[PDB]
């Protein structure tokens, strides 16, 4: 039983390193996405040459 | 000679068995229970190991 709680405790191990691995890897793709809507809000707003 | 004769033989035979077992009899038989507690005791540790 110790050896197979040593794979288990293994497969948890390389859980851990994936799931914390898509974490930030989501955050920098939400990070992308926030400079891009930024991008276009930045490009609307330019509507000022003929609004104001 | 009834009773007297025997006297000497068994005090040299007593002091020469006991030291004959003691350094080519006892030694090698007694070793073993030092090792079949410790299979016990790897065991348990094991246990607690594991767990931790």
């Amino acid at each position: 039983d110790l050896e197979l709680a040593h794979e288990k405790a293994g497969q948890q191990l390389r859980e851990a390193k994936a799931q914390a691995a898509e974490i930030v890897e989501q955050a920098k793709k939400r990070a992308n996405q926030i400079v891009d809507e930024a991008r276009d809000q930045a490009r609307t707003e330019g509507e000022r040459l003929k609004a104001q | 000679m009834n009773i007297n004769a025997t006297l000497i033989g068994q005090s040299v035979a007593f002091f020469i068995f006991v030291l004959f077992c003691m350094k080519f009899v006892w030694p090698p038989v007694i070793a073993a229970l030092q090792e079949r507690q410790k299979k016990i005791a790897d065991g348990l540790d094991a246990a607690n190991r594991a767990a931790r």
